């Protein structure tokens, strides 16, 4: 039921000059309601839903550079509404932890 | 809770960051929880996770340097229900040793990986309903015979989508009491054989969606309820409901298919408590029918 | 508009006065954010976005039978865990 537009923070990681750019966004978080199924019948409707993007738009931003390596281009994903529903394997990595929107192999805030 | 270099909280241990080699003999055995996320480890060791006779979780994701998973590695584990392999873009190869026998495992998940085979299973032997779930999976071009026997004495699901499939041999199924199968989108994959379905129940719920699969088999679908076929394009004959029987919804790709299911045809007591099939796509815009 | 956690309920269906059936129900936190690059540094096929999610399940049960014939399960405890049947 509580799944909407969160205000989040995400790492733009420019690996060949060892630092991360913070870039505040919109995603999804909240909370779905789910039904363990009782009676295991193989018909039986086994279905549970998961907050995320109902529809999404990609956002070019301006990485910068350092010494030897010049400044580069990033696109990422901005979630534009969100729903509980299925996740789409397609598009998503559909799991139980990720390595967190703001992850960075150089740092933290 | 502390451990030498894995993160622990009551009796979980995450074992996190480029630091992590290979997996520490030093982790307790009343462990319940052991998790491999983001690390250097380039083998998983023979016989690691042996003795953690409390463990019932272990997570195997993000490892961009493993490439093999070795024999007798998941042994000796009475309580373990639940694997994770997920994103090991260099692990190509498994030991036909690796899955002893866990009798309480519930699901094996094996996502985004390189793997060039799938896993055997035949010596897993659980006692529990399985979900072996393997997505993603672009290496993986066959389905081989006898490829789930041994995996459970109980009914199975078998997610074997977006993989790499474009052969599956004569009695791929055989041993096995099939609840769900779902074959969808591996494009390469042309045919079913006719004995596919040569020795095993079911199954019950049966997904080719986005598969260039020609023919459904004339036996093996006595038991089948639901079929999912969106863009499968190469279908166009589809066997009749004398052979259908059992058939009772039915997600196609051509509306023909669905008029031929329609006009044609209690129990003691959102739930389905014990008419018709619920054929798509069903528009009466064009017809023909 | 809130979401009540996940816990025992009476399953409507198969309960029955003096044996009612318990079932785990309720709501989990589940997230979405874009996939950071060391992510997909490890993914073959890859995928812009992540999903993290728990789903309300059984923590322990006990197979029983009721109304003639039926093998239901009678949930004793309940907590967030893995979802199995989320995906597309
Ligand atoms: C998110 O952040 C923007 C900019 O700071 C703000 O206008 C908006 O109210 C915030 N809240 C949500 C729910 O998006
Ligand atoms: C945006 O990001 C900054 C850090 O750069 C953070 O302090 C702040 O809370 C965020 N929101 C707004 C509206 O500035
Ligand atoms: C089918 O499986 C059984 C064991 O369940 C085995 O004995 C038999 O050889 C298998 N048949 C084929 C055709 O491989
Ligand atoms: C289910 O569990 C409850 C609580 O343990 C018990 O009262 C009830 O008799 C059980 N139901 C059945 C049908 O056994
Ligand atoms: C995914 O992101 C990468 C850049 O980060 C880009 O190449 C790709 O086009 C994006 N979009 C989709 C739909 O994968």
């Amino acid at each position: 039921n509580s799944c909407e537009l969160t205000n989040i923070t995400i790492a733009i990681e420019k690996e060949e000059c060892r630092f991360c750019i913070s870039i505040n966004t919109t995603w999804c978080a909240g909370y779905c309601y789910t039904r363990d199924l009782v009676y295991k019948d193989p018909a039986r409707p086994k279905i549970q839903k998961t907050c995320t993007f109902k529809e999404l738009v990609y956002e070019t931003v301006r990485v910068p550079g350092c010494a030897h390596h010049a400044d580069s281009l990033y696109t990422y994903p901005v979630a534009t509404q969100c729903h509980c529903g299925k996740c789409d394997s397609d598009s998503t990595d559909c799991t139980v932890r990720g390595l967190g929107p703001s992850y960075c192999s150089f740092g933290e805030m | 809770c502390h451990h030498r270099i894995c993160h622990c909280s009551n009796r979980v241990f995450l074992c996190q960051e480029s630091k992590v080699t290979e997996i520490p003999s030093d982790l307790p055995r009343n462990a319940i929880e052991l998790r491999f996320v983001l690390t250097k480890l380039r083998v998983i060791q023979k016989g690691a996770f042996s003795g953690f006779g409390d463990l019932e979780k272990i997570e195997i994701s993000q490892n961009d340097v493993l490439e093999v998973i070795e024999a007798d590695v998941f042994s000796n584990l009475p309580k373990l229900h639940e694997i994770r392999i997920e994103k090991a873009n260099n692990l190509l190869y498994i030991n036909p040793e690796a899955f002893q026998n866990l009798p309480n495992l519930q699901y094996l998940l094996i996502s985004n990986t390189g793997i060039k085979h799938l896993p055997d299973v035949h010596k897993i032997h659980s006692l529990q309903k399985v979900l072996l779930d393997i997505q993603d999976n672009i290496n993986i071009h066959t389905i081989e015979r006898n490829s789930f026997v041994g995996l459970s004495f109980e009914s199975v699901i078998l997610w074997l989508n977006k993989n790499g499939i474009q052969e599956i041999h004569n009695s791929a199924f055989n041993g096995t009491q099939l609840d769900e199968l779902n074959l969808s989108d591996n494009n390469n994959l042309e045919e079913l054989p006719n004995d596919v379905f040569h020795g095993a129940s079911g199954p019950v719920i049966l997904d080719i969606s986005r598969t260039r699969i020609h023919s459904l088999p004339s036996y093996g679908l006595e038991n089948l309820k639901k079929l999912r076929a969106r863009s499968t394009y190469n279908l166009k004959k589809l066997p009749t409901l004398e052979k259908l029987v059992a058939l009772m919804e039915a997600s196609l790709t051509y509306p023909s298919h669905c008029c031929a299911f329609a006009n044609w045809r209690i129990c003691n007591k959102d739930y389905d408590l014990c008419v018709d099939v619920t054929c798509s796509p069903k528009p009466d815009a064009f017809n023909p029918c | 508009q809130d979401c009540p956690e996940c816990t025992l309920q009476e399953n409507p269906l198969f309960s029955q006065p003096g044996a009612p059936i318990l079932q785990c129900m309720g709501c989990c936190f589940s997230r979405a954010y874009p996939t950071p690059l060391r992510s997909k540094k490890t993914m073959l096929v890859q995928k812009n976005v992540t999903s993290e999610s728990t789903c309300c399940v059984a923590k322990s049960y006990n197979r029983v039978t009721v109304m003639g014939g039926f093998k239901v399960e009678n949930h004793t405890a309940c907590h967030c865990s893995t979802c199995y049947y989320h995906k597309s």
